């Protein structure tokens, strides 16, 4: 019960701030990808997608991967095994989103607009 | 009834190969494109979201 009481009073060791800041980003991203794969597939509507924000989505997903990496090592530098088995997934978790949000792009490539 | 305006294509595709459709660009490129049935050219939105109302 000591562990929570300390950090309840005051701020946090560095690893917790970054890592959790990628969990919200993982959800904020999980929402949008769901709606985009919703509209592309179920209601088969090609209007209510991204393609107005196709860059900020990808940019953030780079941050959401990088921030997990920096936060992970701090936990592993501290060595707390609870964090160690925790963050490593969050690196691979957000690694799943990036490789999925990237295949939704090469799928909706003939459905976005044109640039060349 | 005789005054008109004409555009020379400038491509010089022979009629016989135009019927054939495999005329070669001195390299191997196809002069003539055979459109798929019920083709409609794309719209502004995407190559796969047509809205023309004209059929080819």
């Amino acid at each position: 019960m000591r562990w929570r009481d300390r950090i309840a009073v005051l701020c946090f060791p560095p690893g917790l701030m970054l890592t959790v800041a990628a969990l919200i980003l993982f959800f904020i991203h999980m929402g949008v990808f769901a709606s985009d794969v919703h509209n592309f597939c179920v209601i088969h509507n090609y209007d209510h997608m991204s393609f107005r924000y196709t860059v900020v989505l990808i940019f953030s997903q780079v941050i959401s991967i990088g921030w997990a990496a920096m936060g992970s090592l701090y936990a592993e530098m501290t060595g707390d095994k609870f964090l160690r088995c925790f963050a490593l997934t969050i690196l691979i978790l957000n690694g799943a989103m990036f490789f999925n949000r990237l295949c939704l792009e090469f799928l909706a490539i003939n459905y976005r607009e044109e640039r060349h | 009834y005789l005054r008109t305006m004409h555009h020379t294509p400038g491509r010089h595709i022979p009629p016989e190969d135009w019927i054939s459709g495999v005329h070669k660009d001195s390299q191997g490129f196809n002069m003539i494109k055979t459109l798929p049935i019920n083709y409609r050219p794309p719209s502004h939105m995407g190559i796969s979201i047509p809205l023309t109302d004209n059929f080819y």
